[PDB]
This record gives structure tokens, C-alpha cells and sequence, in this order.
């Protein structure tokens, strides 16, 4: 259809004007494809004849493109770049390089020839069909997601209105500038003291395990802290201008005001150094030191706020209790990063040698620390390797910020770095492994625990396949006191596989490893929806990844043919999905969700309709 | 460029 | 030897005097045995002839005793009672009844006859040899055990001396009776407030998991509380006599003194009702209600002690925080007691139907509550059933007090009672199951967690024995990611099997179930030392128990013959024990201890000498 | 007594 429309537009443009510039003007393009096309064609007769051979046979189009670019690794890469409609979801440049190297290598010792490249391409099972062949805000779901964060902000702002009003009411006598100063002061009392508590990452790991994470957001703490910081830096400035306007009106000693100048300067230091520009530049120790002055802001303020010491006492005792409860070897282990693979789309894969007595459940995160990157920063990362894997511990660290970017870009320029992990934290997932026909649903980017969970499911499910050493009558034993599932679905819904190419390759690996066994029964079904690729024609970058993975583990297309038809574009149709889950009879379905709350309620509705036992796992 | 040297090393490997 | 000495003493007594009273006087005895002996003998010739037949053939002695008691269940029981030298360790009366019923039943429809009873006795493999046949404070180890308790008492008494002295020093102005009253008051402030904290059984379950239990005693809390109670009842009486002597000296309004009379009366109520006589009698709700007045003693005292509210505030906030953190269904489960077996020596065996999602590690206790016994009392009990047992949960509840006695004696007069258990608490024992040639050592009565641990070891070790369904080539697979042990010793040292007859039967059961396999390798070795039976002749009550258990599970004596030679009397010889453990090569020995600290240090010495990795498990 | 009834029940059982 597009070829016919292109031909019609060319015929209309030809009748409207052939020079090289006119040809490019008709094509509405600078184009290396256009210049070589002219050089190989060198009139209306020539253009129509060339187009007819180019229009009226995909392999012929690819040969045409080959001769156009023919003027051999770097050139074939440009051919494949020309043969990809990079529209919504894309093939990462690392995977593109791998694909081009795989074609060029198996084809050929120097440059390749298009004739044998043709049969080499036909030899690839899935590269042909996936290479496109051509020449050239307001929703109820939004508020349903953000109602918890909005209620936290509203409680904060309401408490501030309460304190400001109660202070300005009592101090209504003093005129027009002690009201403002007293209001701002009564606010600062609470703002500082409780800007402390947001950083009890020894207590957030405990509150996150409970159901409280479902009601109040526990992952916004760092940026609620950066918000209390800004309100402090605003209210202290208003406090200071109020107390200097008051002294000016008094114009027309004590240790309260000079400590005030000291606090204003210390806060402007903690506010200038805490910007993004200080950690964006590779200064991760300079940020940490200048913030270490929150002690001096907390010291000067005790000698400033006559009643401040109570505020600072309760959260301050909490905070230093925690900072003391954590010492050098509390739960740390100076493990060694064994290998570091830089997966495509800027994600770092760390294999860190497992500590001997390091036992974790699947879906357990850990706080990672790498002194080469940042000496005092502890970021949390989900263990994306099943516990049954005994040698190493995986972590897939997607570049979402300044520390993780530093980790990647530091390894890219270059692997035994010094690493101090901090223990396994996580909700227990034994509800899953004690179930039947679980339906693991996951949405968005919170699926790194599903990597560990699916790998552990598959390890435990292949562990119950015994093979007799004598007569090799391999049978399948029943439940093994650890696992009970008769079936496991997994539905991954995400806008695109942007940083999760490792996850798509993981789902491909699980389907490869249990599609040789699917003739008699299929245990795991791995769905995938993309919700941004409008039509299956757009999900051709994932077909390329799967056909590329089929060549690291040399297998037949029938291994993936199950996953190819469950890798769908656009949103799901939950009616059909749950109804098919119901059509199978493998136990009592127990949906497990890990995603936003609007989708959580949609699924809870459909689930309690169909009679499944919904859950919402918070990992 | 960089990828040409990569292909050369891969062929040599 | 004893027969010859008895004969010599009889010959000497005969030459010193035969009437029935003279015969009893010579025997130094009322004796049903003596009267029948006279009646069957009816002179020096008769006595010597009867003794010669009685002296110069064990079965003949038993037939003699039979004819003596012959004048048939109750009579045979007396025969066996006569044929047992109940000296240091004993055969419990329930086991005696079982033994007599087992003999009488298999022998015979009415009374039994001694002739066939002879061959019936010879048919029992171990009953013959174990039935004796005849006619008739200051040690460094002590302080090493109690140094922690002594340091706790010394810190308490030193803090009291500090408070009393600091109060009587400042108030040295007021004369000779406000010094005493002020000292006692400054003591009461702390005594009440911190008599609270000892009852944070939601925090003791957390402190007991840690290593702090090794340094300070966490099992004396109830009776440190009963000690702070008595010091409060003494100091408040001295406080009151001081403030009445002071007012008498003032003889020669306010709300401080009448609240004083109220506090004195409330404390005398909490002290009269809290005696032992109130819970010894089956009043377990009356004790709980009258103690519920600690609130009113805590109320009146806020209106009494001007500074008391701070003391009461910190531990009082702690205490009510805990009492609120625990609510109706926090971790409770209104399980049903399936069956109740009353094991011998007053121990109750509860099988409580396991809650579906009740997962515990071996060695995990639980707080049991039975409203029929005591409506508000929660006693802790170790789960003595391996987690692999899926149906029920065992608890062996030895009668050591008033609630446990009430439970037993209530079931004895009589089984679906209402039970609200409270969760699994316990230190992780994965150090054991991840080891090789573990040496579980246990001493005293703290071995109920070793029951669960050994049952779980054996379940997991038999789980790795696969049997091919086709050709039945049964092989033994290697480690299964849960268990690694190649060998397991277990040494149980105790003064006697007083309440632990169930444990001796459990060790017998484990040896029966893995002696049918020992022909090629022996996994578990179960030692037993008795440390109060001076010689192996005394450990004949355990031989009877083992020969009785060999007849519930009909087996050959070769099943136990391993355990019979490892069931030794008197203390161990640790040199030989550890040296034999070293002679075997099954990995690196990892001793695990559960017992007193004097023995812990003895074992740590021997262990670090031999090169094993000592532990001290605190369960 | 109690054990006589026990023996009677065991014989009857
Ligand atoms: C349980 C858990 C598991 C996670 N697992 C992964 C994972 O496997 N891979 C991955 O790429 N990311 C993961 N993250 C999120 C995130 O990328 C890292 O945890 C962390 O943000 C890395 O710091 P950064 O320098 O990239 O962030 P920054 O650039 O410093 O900040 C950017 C964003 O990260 C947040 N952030 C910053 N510092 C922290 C911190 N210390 N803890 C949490 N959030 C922070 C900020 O709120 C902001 O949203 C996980 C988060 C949680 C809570
Ligand atoms: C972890 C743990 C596991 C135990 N497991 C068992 C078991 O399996 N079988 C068994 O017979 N005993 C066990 N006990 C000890 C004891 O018999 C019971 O825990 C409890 O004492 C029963 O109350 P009681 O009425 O018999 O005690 P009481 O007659 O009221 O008191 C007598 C003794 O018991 C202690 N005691 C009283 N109340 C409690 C209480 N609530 N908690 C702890 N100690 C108390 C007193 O300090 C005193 O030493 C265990 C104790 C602990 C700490
Ligand atoms: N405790 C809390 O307060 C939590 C809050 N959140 C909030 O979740 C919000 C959303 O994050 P995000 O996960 O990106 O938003 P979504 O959950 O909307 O995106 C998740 C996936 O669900 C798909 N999806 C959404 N609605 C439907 C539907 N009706 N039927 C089928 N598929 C659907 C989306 O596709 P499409 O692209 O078509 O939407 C997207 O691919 C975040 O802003 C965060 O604040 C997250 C976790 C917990
Ligand atoms: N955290 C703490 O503070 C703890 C304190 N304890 C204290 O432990 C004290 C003792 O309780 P108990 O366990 O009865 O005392 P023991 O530990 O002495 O009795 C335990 C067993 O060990 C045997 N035994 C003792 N010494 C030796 C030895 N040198 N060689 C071989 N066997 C030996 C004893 O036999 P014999 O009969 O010959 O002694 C006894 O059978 C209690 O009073 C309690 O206070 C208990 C646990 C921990
Ligand atoms: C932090 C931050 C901050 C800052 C910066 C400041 C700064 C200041 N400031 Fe201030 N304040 C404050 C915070 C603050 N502040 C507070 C919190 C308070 C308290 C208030 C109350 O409490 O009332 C005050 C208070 C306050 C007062 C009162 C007095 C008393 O003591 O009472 C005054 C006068 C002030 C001044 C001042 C000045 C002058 C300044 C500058 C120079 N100061
Ligand atoms: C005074 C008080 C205060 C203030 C004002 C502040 C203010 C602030 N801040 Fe802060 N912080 C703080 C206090 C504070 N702060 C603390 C305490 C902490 C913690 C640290 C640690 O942990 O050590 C923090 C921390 C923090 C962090 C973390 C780091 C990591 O990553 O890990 C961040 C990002 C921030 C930011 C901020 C900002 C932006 C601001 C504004 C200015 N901080
Ligand atoms: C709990 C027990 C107790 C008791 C029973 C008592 C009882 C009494 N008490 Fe007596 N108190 C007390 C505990 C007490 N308490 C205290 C704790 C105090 C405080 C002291 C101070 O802090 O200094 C007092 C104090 C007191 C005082 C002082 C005053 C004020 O407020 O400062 C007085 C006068 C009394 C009296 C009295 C009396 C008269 C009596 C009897 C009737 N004291
Ligand atoms: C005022 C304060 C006080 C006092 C004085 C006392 C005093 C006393 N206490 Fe008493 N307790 C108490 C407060 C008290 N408390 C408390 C709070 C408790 C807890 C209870 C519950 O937990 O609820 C007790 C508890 C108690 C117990 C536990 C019960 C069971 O077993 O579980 C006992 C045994 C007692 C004893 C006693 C005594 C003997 C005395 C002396 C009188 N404690
Ligand atoms: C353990 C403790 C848990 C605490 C939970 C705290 C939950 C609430 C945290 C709120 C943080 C926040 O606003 O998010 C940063 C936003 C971007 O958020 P998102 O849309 O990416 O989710 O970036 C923004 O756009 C911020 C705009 C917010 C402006 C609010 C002004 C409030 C003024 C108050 C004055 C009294
Ligand atoms: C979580 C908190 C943990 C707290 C740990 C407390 C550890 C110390 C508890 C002391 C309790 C105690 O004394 O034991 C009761 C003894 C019998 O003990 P045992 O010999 O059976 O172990 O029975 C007695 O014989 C008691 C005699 C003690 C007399 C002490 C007098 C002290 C007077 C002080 C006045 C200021
Ligand atoms: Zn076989």
C-alpha cells in the first residue's frame, strides 16, 4: 500500500517538474540513497523504469538497497539501519551491532557479497520477517494513582497552615512583622526536625515490608526530603527578612541573631551544594561533606530556638539511634564484583560473588555501595538472580540517575571493584510458591523482582524432574514442600522495552528452556504487551532480539513460537485474558500484581468477578 | 573506525 | 556378690536368735515377700535349705517370687515392682503399666501361669537383661554459670545504692526521717517505672534472637519482676513508716498523703493476690484482674510523685506501645487441639492442627494460650515437630508449674479445646543444615528444640533417597540446596530422663528408622549420658523403655544395638568423644551447643584444641 | 481397680 502511494506521489511530482536536486526535492529529502540511485539510473522514462523494477519481491528490494550503498561491516550496518522502521519501540544500538556482526560473520574473509548474503539472510529464521522491506492528562486513573502522594502533600501543607495560623494568632499583638517571623519560626521548628526522619533507611526497609507501603508512598522519601529542604530554604529566608524588617522598624545584645546569620549561611551552603549540578559532575564526596553540616545547622539551632530542642530531640534521637545502629560490619560484606556486562540501552549487569552465608528469598533487594563511584552513597537494587543460583549474585542496574550513570559510564570507558552490599531486604513471596496456577502480572518498570521470581520458579520446577541413572525412566515427582504450582502465567505490560532488553532476553531464555518440554505440558506462559506499539508491525525490534537469541542457543523457531504469539502490541484485553486463564483447570487462580493502583483496581474487579484470589505484591 | 577494528579482531580471534 | 553377702548376714543373724517376727527382724523389714516365704517353708535347717534353693539361675528366682506373690494383671505389676532396683533413674509408672500389660497380654484368657510366662519373658529381647533379678556446692563452674545473673543483680543493687545515697545526701538537712523517706522515694520512682519493662514479651522475643541472650539472662525476667515487686513492697512500707514517723515528730492539707494511703493499699492488694497460693488454686483470672490494678498504682503515683511521670513515661510509653502493638489477631490463630496424649511422668503432648500458612524453622517456639486453663496467660513452648510434618504441630508440655500442671491434671481427669497460638519465634538454625559432620551437643532440659532439629534432619535426609519406579534402582542423591550434612552426631547429657521419656522414645525411634540402613553408612549417631546413674547397672530403666518401643514397631534388637552402646552412664569423657569424632573424616566438624556456660567453655576449649568450629545455639 | 478394668477392656478390645 505504501509502495503504491509512493509511486503515485512520484508520478504526480514528476508531472509537476530530472536533475539530482529535483529528484531529491520530489522525494522531499540529503540522501545517500538518492544520489546512488541517480548514479545507477543515469528522464521520466528512466525514473518510471527504475521505479517499476523497484516497485514490481522483498529480496530484490534488499539487493537494490545493497547496490545503492555498494558505492564490509560498517556498510551492512547502514543497510540494516535503512531497513528498520524505528517508530515506537527500537532495536538498541548494541543489538544492532550484534546483528550486523552475526550476519557479516556467518556470510563470510573480507567484504561480503550480496548474492551469498541473500542465502545467509534466508538461513536466519526470524531476521527476514522482522526486517521491514521498503525504500524509505486528566483521568480518574491519574488521581487514583496519585491520591496517596496528594494526601501526604495535603497533610503536610495542612499542618503548616495549622502551625502558621496558631502562631500568628497568639502573636497578633506584635505588629505586622513579628507575626510573619513567628509563623515562619513555628514552621521551621517542625520542618528541620522532621526533615531528619525521612532518611531512616534502616526503618524504611521495615515499613516497606508491611502493608503501609500500599497506602503511603515509601519511594518518594528522597524527594519529599528535597521538598522539605526547599520549604526550609524558603521559610528561613522569609524569617530572616521578617526579623530584619522588624529591626529596621525598631530603628525608626544576645546570642539569638548572630547564630541566625550563621544558620542562614549554613542553609545556603546546604542548598547550593545539594543541587543536581554537584552530583551530576562527578562530585559525590563533595555533596556528602557539605551536607554533613546538617549537624551544625542542628547545633546552632538548639542555641537559636528556645523550644527547638524538643523537636530536634524526638526525630534527632531517632536519626542518631539509626546512624549508630548501623556500623562498619552491621550486615555488610566487602564482596568482589566478579564480572560486569554492559547490556544494551545503558544497563549495567553486576555479578558479585555471593557471600557464603548469604541467603535471600526471590525478590529481595540490597543496598549496593561502590567506593570508586561514590564513597558514602548506598543505592538499593533488586537481586535479579534466583537464590538457587549459588555462585554469584546478579544486579541489573539501569541508568536512571547520576550514580548509576557514573557506574555505567565508568565501566564503559574501560573488573574486580570493591563492593559492600547490605543484606537482603524484602517481602516474603512464599504466597506464590504455595499456590496453583499463579498469574504473575507486572506493569511498568517494577519487574526486576519478577526476574528473580521466574528464575526461581523454573529452577524449582526443573528440580522435580528425576532421571533414573539405571534405566533412564525420567519421571516428574509431585510437590516438594517448596513449590506447588501446576501452572504459572506471567503478563508483563510496559510502554516499551527501553531499558529492559535483558528482561526480554530473559523471557526468551525461559521459553527456550521450557519449550523443549512443552509437548506434554506447558508450565510457564510468558505474555508481553507493549501498549505503545500501535500494531504488530511495530513490534519488529523484539522479533529481531528473539531471532538473535535463537542463535546464541542454537535452536529451532518452534522454541519461541509460543512466545511470539503471546508478545502482543497495545494494551491487553483483560476479559479474554482472565477468561482464558479460567478455561484452563490447574487449580485456583491466584493473581499477583506489581504495578500502579489504577490497574490494581481494574484487575481486582475482573478477578473478584471471575473468582480468582487477587493479591498485590509490593516488591 | 572503531567497529571495523572490532570486526578485524573478531575475525582474528 | 550381693546374694553371698545376704546369705552370710542371714547365717550370722540365724546364729544370733524361727518365728515369723524373728525372720522379719533378721531381714530388717512388714513384707508380703517374707510372710509368703514363711508360709511356703513351714528351723535353721528349713531356712538354710530354702536359702540354698533361693541362692544356688535368674528364672528360678523369678519363679520363686511368682510363687511368693501367687497367694492376673495387678499381681504381675507387683512382681515387676519387686524386680526393679529403682535407684537413680526410674521407669515411670505409665511405662510400668504398659510393660505389665504387654507381658500379661501376650502370655495369655484369665490369670497367667508362670510356666508360659517364662517363655513369654524369654521371647522379649530386652526385658530379661534389664529386669534386675534378686530377692530384695561451691565450684568455679557455679559462679561461671551464674556470673551473668549475679552481675544483673549487682547492677540493680548498685543503682539502688546510688539513688538512695544521692537522695539522702542532698536531703541531709531534714532530720533523720525525711532522709529515709526521700531515699525510699527516689528508689520507688525507678522501681515502679522499670518493673514495667520486664514484661515486654514482644521485645524479649526480639532480644532473645540476638546474641544478647548469651550475656544477660532473658529467661529470668518473670522472676526478676517478682523481685522488683518485693523490693517495691518493702521500700514503700519503709517510705510509709518514715512519713508517719515524720508526721509524729511534727506532732510534738494536700493530695499527696491520701493518695499515699491509696497506693499502700493497692500495693498490698497486688502483693497479696500475686502470691503463689492464688494461681496454685485454679484462680488464673483472679490473679490477672487484681494485677490489672497496676494501672491504678500507676495512676495514683502520677498524682503522688511530682517527678514520677518522667520515669513512668519512658517505660510506660514502651509498655503501652507494646500492649497496643499486640491486638486480637496480630499473629494469633484460634487453632484446634486435635489430640492430646498424656505421656509418662506428667508431660502433655498436644497435637494442634497446623494453620495453613504457618511456616516455621526447626527450633521455633510459640506462645500457647488455652482459655479453659487460664484465659489471659500466654506461656511459651517449643515446637517439637519437624516442619516437614505438614498436618499437625506437636508440643510436649512438661508439668513445671501451675498452668502446665493445670493443663495436664485437667486432661487426666477426662479433646477439641480452643487454642490461640502466637506465631513462630526463634533463632535461625540454617548454620546446622549447612554444615558437615555437625555435632549437636545438648545438656540439661533445654533439648526440646533438638527434637524438632533431629526430626527435620532425618526428614530431609530421607527425602534425598530416590527410588526409580521402573527398575527400582534406589540411589542416594547429593546435597539438595537445603541440607549438606554427611554425618550428624547428637550427644544428650542430662542428670536423668525425668520428664524426657518422650525424648528417649524419640531417639529410639530415630535409631530404629535409620538402623535398617546403617549396614553401609550411619548418618545419625545418638549418644546419651545420664551423669547420675553411677554404673551401667543403674541404667536399666532405659533398657526397659527401649525394649518396650521395639514392640510397638516390631523390630530386631539389632536396630537399637547401636544406641544401647551409646547410652552410657555418668558424665562423658570429652577427650575420647572428640577424638572419635576426629577419627571419622566426613567434613569439618562444627560443634553446636545448647546448655550451661561452664560446659560451654569446657567444650570450646576441647573444640579449638581439636580444630572444630564451636558454636553456641541459644534456642 | 483401675488396671483391672484396663485389662478387661483390653481383652474385650
Ligand atoms: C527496592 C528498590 C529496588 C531498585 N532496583 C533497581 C534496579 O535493580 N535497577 C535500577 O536501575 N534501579 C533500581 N531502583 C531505583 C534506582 O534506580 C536506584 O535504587 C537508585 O535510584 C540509584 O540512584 P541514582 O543515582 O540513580 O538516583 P539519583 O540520580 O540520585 O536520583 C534520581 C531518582 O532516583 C531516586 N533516588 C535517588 N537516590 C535514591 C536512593 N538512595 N534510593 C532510592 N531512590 C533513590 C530519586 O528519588 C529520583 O527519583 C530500585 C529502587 C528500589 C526502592
Ligand atoms: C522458649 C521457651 C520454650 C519452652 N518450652 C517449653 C516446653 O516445650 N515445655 C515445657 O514444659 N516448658 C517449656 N518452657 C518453660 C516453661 O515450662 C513454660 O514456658 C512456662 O513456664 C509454663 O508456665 P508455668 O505455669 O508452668 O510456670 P509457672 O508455674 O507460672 O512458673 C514456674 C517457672 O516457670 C517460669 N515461668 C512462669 N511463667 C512463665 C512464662 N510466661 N514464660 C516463661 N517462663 C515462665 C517461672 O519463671 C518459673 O521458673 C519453655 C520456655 C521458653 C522460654
Ligand atoms: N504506592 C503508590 O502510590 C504507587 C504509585 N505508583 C504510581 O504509578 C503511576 C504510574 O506509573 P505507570 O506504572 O507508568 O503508569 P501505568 O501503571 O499506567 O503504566 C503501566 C502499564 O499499564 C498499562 N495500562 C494502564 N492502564 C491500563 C489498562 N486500563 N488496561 C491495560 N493496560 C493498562 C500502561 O499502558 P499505557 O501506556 O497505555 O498507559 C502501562 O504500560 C506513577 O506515576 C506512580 O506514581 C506506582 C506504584 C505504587
Ligand atoms: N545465659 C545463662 O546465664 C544461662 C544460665 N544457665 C545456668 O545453667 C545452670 C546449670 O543448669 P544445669 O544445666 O542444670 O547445670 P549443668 O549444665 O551442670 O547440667 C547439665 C549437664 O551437664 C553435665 N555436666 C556438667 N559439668 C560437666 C562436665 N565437666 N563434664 C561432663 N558433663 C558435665 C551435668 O552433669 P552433673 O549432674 O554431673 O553436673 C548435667 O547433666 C542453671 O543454674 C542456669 O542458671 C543455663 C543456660 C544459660
Ligand atoms: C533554621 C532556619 C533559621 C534561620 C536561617 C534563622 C535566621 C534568623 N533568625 Fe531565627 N529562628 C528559627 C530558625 C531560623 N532562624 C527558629 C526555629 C526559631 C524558633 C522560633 C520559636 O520557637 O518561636 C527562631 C527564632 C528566632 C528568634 C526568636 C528569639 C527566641 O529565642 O525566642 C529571633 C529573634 C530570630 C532571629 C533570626 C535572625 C535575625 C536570623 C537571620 C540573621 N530567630
Ligand atoms: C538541616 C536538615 C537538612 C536540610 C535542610 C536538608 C536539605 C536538603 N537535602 Fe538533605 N539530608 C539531611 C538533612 C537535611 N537536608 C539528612 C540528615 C540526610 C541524611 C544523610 C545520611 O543518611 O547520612 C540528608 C540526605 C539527603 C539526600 C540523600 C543522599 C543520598 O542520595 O543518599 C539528598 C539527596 C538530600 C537533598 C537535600 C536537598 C536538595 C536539600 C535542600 C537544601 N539530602
Ligand atoms: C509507690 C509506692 C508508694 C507508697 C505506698 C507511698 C506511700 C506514701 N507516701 Fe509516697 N511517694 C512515692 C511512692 C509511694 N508512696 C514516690 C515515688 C514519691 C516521689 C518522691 C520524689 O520524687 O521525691 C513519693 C513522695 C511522697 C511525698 C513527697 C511529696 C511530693 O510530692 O514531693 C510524701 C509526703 C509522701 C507521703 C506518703 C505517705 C504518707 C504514704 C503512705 C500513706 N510520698
Ligand atoms: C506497679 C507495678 C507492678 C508491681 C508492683 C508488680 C508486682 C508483682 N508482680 Fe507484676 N506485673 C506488672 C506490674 C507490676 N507487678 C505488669 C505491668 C505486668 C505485665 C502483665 C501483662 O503483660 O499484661 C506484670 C506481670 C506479672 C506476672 C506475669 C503473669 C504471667 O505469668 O504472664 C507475674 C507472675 C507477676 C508477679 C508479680 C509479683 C509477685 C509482684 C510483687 C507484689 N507480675
Ligand atoms: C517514609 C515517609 C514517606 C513520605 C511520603 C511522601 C509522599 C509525597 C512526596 C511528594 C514528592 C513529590 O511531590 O514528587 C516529586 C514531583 C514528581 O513526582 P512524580 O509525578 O514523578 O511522582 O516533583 C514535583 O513536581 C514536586 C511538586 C510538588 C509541589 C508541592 C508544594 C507543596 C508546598 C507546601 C508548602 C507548605
Ligand atoms: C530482659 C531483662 C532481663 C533481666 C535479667 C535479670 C537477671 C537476674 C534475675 C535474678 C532473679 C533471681 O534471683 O532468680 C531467682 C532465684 C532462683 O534462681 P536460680 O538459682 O533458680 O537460677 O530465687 C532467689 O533465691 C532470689 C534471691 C535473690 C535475692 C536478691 C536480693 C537483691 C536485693 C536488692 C536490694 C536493692
Ligand atoms: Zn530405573
Amino acid at each position: 500500500e505504501e509502495d503504491a502511494r509512493w509511486l503515485r506521489w512520484v508520478t504526480q511530482q514528476f508531472k509537476t517538474i530530472i536533475s539530482l536536486q529535483e529528484f531529491k526535492a520530489a522525494l522531499h529529502v540529503e540522501s545517500f540513497f538518492a544520489e546512488r540511485f541517480f548514479a545507477l539510473f543515469d528522464t521520466l522514462q528512466e525514473l518510471q523504469e527504475a521505479l517499476t523494477l523497484l516497485i514490481h519481491s522483498p529480496m530484490d528490494k534488499l539487493k537494490f538497497l545493497f547496490q545503492v550503498y555498494d558505492i564490509d561491516p560498517d556498510e551492512l550496518r547502514t543497510v540494516l539501519q535503512s531497513c528498520l522502521r524505528e517508530s515506537a519501540i527500537s532495536l538498541p544500538d548494541e543489538k544492532l551491532d550484534q546483528l550486523t556482526l552475526a550476519l557479516f560473520e556467518s556470510a563470510d574473509n573480507g567484504a561480503i557479497t550480496f548474492e551469498e548474503l541473500r542465502d545467509e539472510l534466508q538461513r536466519f529464521p526470524g531476521v527476514m520477517e522482522n526486517l521491514t522491506i521498503s525504500a524509505a492528562q486528566l483521568t480518574r486513573a491519574y488521581w487514583h494513582n496519585h491520591r496517596s502522594q496528594l494526601f501526604c502533600l495535603a497533610t503536610y501543607a495542612g499542618l503548616h497552615v495549622l502551625l502558621f495560623g496558631l502562631a500568628a494568632s497568639a502573636h497578633r499583638d506584635l505588629g505586622a512583622s513579628v507575626m510573619v517571623a513567628k509563623g515562619c519560626g513555628q514552621c521551621l521548628n517542625f520542618d528541620c526536625s522532621f526533615i531528619a526522619v525521612l532518611m531512616l533507611r534502616r526503618c524504611l526497609t521495615w515499613l516497606r515490608a508491611t502493608w503501609l507501603a500500599q497506602v503511603l508512598p515509601l519511594d518518594q522519601n528522597i524527594q519529599f526530603h528535597q521538598l522539605m529542604g526547599y520549604v526550609v530554604v524558603g521559610l528561613s529566608l522569609v524569617h530572616t527578612v521578617a526579623h530584619t524588617v522588624n529591626f529596621v522598624l525598631q530603628a525608626q545584645h544576645g546570642s539569638a541573631s548572630p547564630t541566625g546569620v550563621a544558620l542562614l549561611l549554613l542553609l545556603l551552603l546546604m542548598f547550593i551544594c545539594s543541587s543536581s549540578c554537584i552530583r551530576r559532575s562527578g562530585h559525590f564526596e563533595v555533596f556528602y561533606w557539605t551536607h554533613l553540616s546538617y549537624l551544625l545547622v542542628w547545633l546552632l539551632l538548639i542555641f537559636h530556638g528556645p523550644n527547638f530542642w524538643k523537636w530536634l530531640l524526638v526525630p534527632g534521637i531517632l536519626f542518631f539511634l539509626e546512624k549508630a545502629i548501623g556500623l562498619a560490619v552491621s550486615r555488610m560484606a566487602a564482596v568482589c564484583i566478579m564480572e560486569v556486562n554492559l547490556l544494551p540501552s545503558k544497563v549495567t549487569h553486576l555479578l558479585i560473588k555471593r557471600p557464603p552465608f548469604f541467603h535471600y528469598r526471590p525478590g529481595d533487594y540490597l543496598y549496593l555501595n561502590i567506593p570508586t563511584i561514590a564513597r558514602y552513597e548506598w543505592h538499593p537494587f533488586t537481586i535479579s538472580s534466583a537464590p538457587e543460583q549459588k555462585d554469584t549474585i546478579w544486579l541489573h542496574i539501569r541508568s536512571q540517575g547520576q550514580w548509576t550513570n557514573r557506574l555505567y559510564e565508568s565501566f564503559k570507558a574501560s573488573c574486580n571493584i570493591k563492593c559492600y552490599i547490605d543484606g537482603p531486604y524484602g517481602t516474603p513471596t512464599r504466597r506464590i510458591f504455595a499456590s496453583e496456577h499463579a498469574v504473575l502480572i507486572g506493569a511498568g518498570i517494577g519487574i526486576t523482582p519478577f526476574a528473580s521470581i521466574l528464575q526461581s520458579i523454573m529452577y524449582r520446577h526443573q528440580k522435580r524432574k528425576h532421571t533414573c541413572p539405571s534405566c533412564q525412566h525420567s519421571w516428574i515427582e509431585g510437590v516438594q514442600d517448596n513449590m506447588k504450582l501446576h501452572k504459572v502465567d506471567f503478563i508483563w505490560i510496559n510502554r516499551d522495552q527501553r531499558s529492559f532488553e535483558w528482561f526480554v532476553s530473559l523471557l526468551t531464555k525461559l521459553e527456550m528452556d521450557q519449550a523443549e518440554e512443552a509437548q506434554y505440558g506447558r508450565f510457564l506462559e510468558l505474555h508481553m504487551y507493549m501498549t505503545s506499539a500501535l500494531g504488530k508491525n511495530d513490534m519488529k525490534a523484539i522479533g529481531l532480539q528473539m531471532a538473535l537469541d535463537l542463535l546464541a542457543n542454537k535452536e529451532k523457531k518452534d522454541s519461541i513460537t509460543g512466545l511470539q504469539t503471546r508478545t502482543q502490541p497495545g494494551r491487553p484485553d483483560w476479559s479474554k485474558v482472565f477468561q482464558k486463564v479460567a478455561a484452563e483447570k490447574k487449580g485456583k487462580v491466584q493473581v499477583f500484581f506489581c504495578g500502579s493502583p489504577a490497574l490494581a483496581k481494574v484487575l481486582k474487579g475482573h478477578c473478584e468477578k471471575f473468582g480468582f484470589r487477587f493479591f498485590q505484591e509490593n516488591f | 573506525a572503531a567497529a571495523a577494528a572490532a570486526a578485524a579482531a573478531a575475525a582474528a580471534a
